[PDB]
C-alpha cells in the first residue's frame, strides 16, 4: 500500500477486480484488491474507479485495468503472488504515464 | 450435519431432494382433504 | 477457521482469506445492507449464510429481491382461488355470452 | 383433523422464506 | 357426492404433457 | 383421451337441469 | 340449424314486462 | 323453465362446424 500510493493513480482509469471467494486459488487477487481498496493508494487519484467484481462461475481470478491511454492491463492471479501483480501494476502506471505525459 | 455448497450462478435450478418427497404427496391426496387442509392453514398462518 | 471446521459450517472456510469481517444481524435485512455496501464500489460481499443456508453474492441479491414472507405465504392461499376458479371458468363462457346478446337486443330496439 | 392432514401444517409452516418458494413454484408447474 | 371425487383421481392420474391438451379442450374448443 | 374424464363428459349431457344446480352448487359452495 | 332458429323468435315475441323474469334467473339462479 | 333446458342441451351436441354458424351470426350478423 505504501509503496503503491508514492507512485499514485494518476494514469489509471478503472482498476476492475474478479475473483470468485468459494475458490482455492484466489487468495493473491483478494490482497491485490486490499493493497488497492486502501484510502491512501485511492487518495492519489479520485477519479479512478476501484471496482470488486463477485461471481461464484467457478472462473479463475482476473484483474482488469484501464488507463487513460485506453491501454488495458490484464493480470490472472490463478498462478500469481500478490507481490507480482503489484509490481507488474506499478510498472505499467510509470510507463503509461510517461507516454501521456 | 454439514451445509452445502452455495449452487454456481450459472448452474441451471436445482431443488433438494427433501422437497421432492412433500411434492409427490400433495398430487396424491384428494382435494376434500386439501380443501380440509387449505381450512386449517389458512387458519394457522394467521 | 477452527470453529468453522468442526461445525456446520463447513464451506465458508475459502471465504476467510486475509481480511474479513462479519455483518449479522438477529433477523435477514439484506436489502437495506446491500444498498448501503453499494455505496462502496470496491467493497465485495464474498456471500455468507442466511436460515442456515449458504448463499453467494447472487444469492443475497436475489434473496433481497425475493417478496417478503408474508405474502409469499398467502400466494399459496392466492393460488387456491386459482384453482377453484379454473373448473368455473370453464363453463363461464356460455353466461357471458347470454348476458352479451340480450344487452345487445335492447340497443337494437 | 385426520393425522396425516395435521403432518403437513407443521412441514409447511417450518419451511423458511426460501425453501418455500421453490415449493411453491414446483407445484404450480406440475399441476399445468 | 359420487362425482366431484371422482374428478379428482382424473387430474392426479394425468402426466404432466396430457394436462396441456386437456386444458386446450377445456379452454378453446369450448370457447 | 384417458378413460376417466370420459364419463364424466357424457354425465354432464344426462344430467337435468336440477341434478345441474345441485351439482354447481357444491363446487361454488361447499368448496368456497 | 332448427334449434337457434327458434330461440330468436322466442325472444322477439315476449314482452317487456315479461323479459325480466327471464334475465332474472340468468343473473340470480345461475349466479 | 323448459326454454332453458332445450338451449343447454343443443350447444353441446352440436358438431364442430355446425357451432361456427352460431358463433358468426353473434359476431357478424348481430355487429
Amino acid at each position: 500500500a505504501a509503496a503503491l500510493a508514492r507512485l499514485g493513480l494518476r494514469p489509471v482509469k478503472q482498476v476492475r477486480v474478479q475473483f470468485c471467494p468459494f475458490e482455492k486459488n484466489v487468495e493473491s487477487t483478494r490482497t491485490f484488491l486490499q493493497t488497492v481498496s486502501s484510502e491512501k493508494v485511492r487518495s492519489t487519484n479520485l477519479n479512478c474507479s476501484v471496482i470488486a467484481d463477485v461471481r461464484h462461475d467457478g472462473s479463475e481470478p482476473c484483474v482488469d485495468v484501464l488507463f487513460g491511454d485506453g491501454h488495458r492491463l490484464i493480470m490472472r492471479g490463478a498462478h500469481l503472488t500478490a507481490l507480482e501483480m503489484l509490481t507488474a501494476f506499478a510498472s505499467h502506471i510509470r510507463a503509461r504515464d510517461a507516454a501521456g505525459s | 450435519e454439514a451445509l452445502a455448497g452455495a449452487p454456481l450462478d450459472n448452474a441451471p435450478k436445482e431443488y433438494p431432494p427433501k422437497i421432492q418427497q412433500l411434492v409427490q404427496d400433495i398430487a396424491s391426496l384428494t382435494l376434500l382433504e386439501i380443501s380440509d387442509l387449505n381450512e386449517l392453514l389458512k387458519k394457522t398462518l394467521k | 477457521k477452527p470453529f468453522l471446521e468442526d461445525s456446520k459450517y463447513q464451506n465458508l472456510l475459502p471465504l476467510f482469506v486475509g481480511h474479513n469481517m462479519l455483518l449479522v444481524s438477529e433477523e435477514p435485512k439484506v436489502k437495506e445492507m446491500v444498498r448501503i455496501l453499494r455505496t462502496v464500489p470496491f467493497l465485495p460481499l464474498l456471500g455468507g449464510c442466511i436460515d442456515d443456508t449458504i448463499l453467494s453474492r447472487q444469492g443475497f441479491i436475489n434473496y433481497s429481491k425475493l417478496p417478503s414472507l408474508p405474502l409469499v405465504q398467502g400466494e399459496l392461499v392466492g393460488g387456491l382461488t386459482c384453482l377453484t376458479a379454473q373448473t368455473h371458468s370453464l363453463l363461464q363462457h356460455q353466461p357471458l355470452q347470454l348476458t352479451t346478446l340480450l344487452d345487445q337486443y335492447i340497443r337494437e330496439q
